[PDB]
């Protein structure tokens, strides 16, 4: 049985905007798991959630 | 200061002391009403507003 592509009509899209204070960061992502995005970004930036 | 005022004619000193009772309160109980919102993320950090 062969594989499949999601082929969602909106491709991977995101905008990441630093606030400029306390290394605050707002991510605007096309995703299903905002908590996971919050974790991997905070872990990458070595910041608390 | 009374010694200065009697010795000097074109320069005078002054001294005063006032008491303070500042009552604190609003109009009704509904005007002193406050609210807050607290989150605790899985890394242990807390966001309050």
């Amino acid at each position: 049985m062969g594989g499949q592509e999601h082929f969602y009509m909106e491709t991977q899209s995101m905008l990441v905007v630093p606030k400029g204070e306390d290394q605050e960061m707002d991510v605007y992502v096309s995703t299903q798991f905002p908590k996971y995005i919050q974790d991997i970004v905070a872990s990458t930036l070595k910041l608390p959630a | 200061v009374e010694k200065f005022n009697a010795e000097n004619y074109w320069k005078k000193k002054g001294l005063a002391m006032v008491p303070l009772k500042f009552p604190v309160g609003l109009g009704s109980r509904a005007a002193g009403q406050a609210a807050a919102l607290v989150h605790i993320y899985l890394d242990g950090s807390v966001l309050v507003t």
